[PDB]
């Protein structure tokens, strides 16, 4: 969405931030999550200011994805899509933890 | 306005970058765990995962 013409990665949608529903995009430097149907994203955070990850594996009947930051935040995305919610989880998962290494900046 | 999360079963994930060997998509950690991996890696794909390593290896100094 950015006017740099970034590489989105991944575009997860049933994505519930705190109960939320939206969708959850994950673009070539940001992971932006928003609502519905929206335009401007309700959070933005960028590979570069996360520093870890924290998932709901195959124990979890609910579909979570919590990105630690280096700021001191953590946010946990809830899947909902009854179809791919696991997958999409361990999708974003996936390109999240194999993306950061591109903008990762351990400013703490 | 409440709160269904718990974190109670989170798994760590680390910032794992992909880097291939032989041809094959590796994990970056299954690659240097893998000592054969690197052993039948070519020197492209070994100059990668130096290079890769060294992009981590650039974030830490603290």
């Amino acid at each position: 969405m950015a006017t740099s013409s970034e590489e989105v990665l991944l575009i997860v949608k049933k994505v519930r931030q705190k109960k939320q529903d939206g969708a959850l995009y994950l673009m070539a430097e940001r992971i932006a999550w928003a609502p519905e149907g929206k335009d401007r994203f309700t959070i933005s955070h960028m590979y570069a200011d996360i520093k870890c990850q924290k998932i709901s594996p195959e124990g979890k009947a609910k579909i979570q994805l919590q990105l630690v930051l280096h700021a001191g935040d953590t946010t946990n995305f809830h899947f909902s899509n009854e179809s791919t919610a696991v997958k999409e989880r361990d999708a974003v998962k996936d390109l999240l933890q194999q993306l950061l290494p591109k903008f990762k900046r351990k400013a703490n | 306005e409440e709160d269904e999360e718990e974190d109670d079963e989170f798994e760590e994930v680390a910032d794992d970058p992909i880097v291939m060997v032989a041809g094959r998509p590796f994990s970056y950690s299954e690659v240097s765990q893998r000592p054969e991996l690197v052993a039948q890696m070519t020197p492209e794909e070994k100059e990668a995962y130096i290079a890769m390593g060294q992009r981590m290896f650039e974030d830490l100094f603290e």
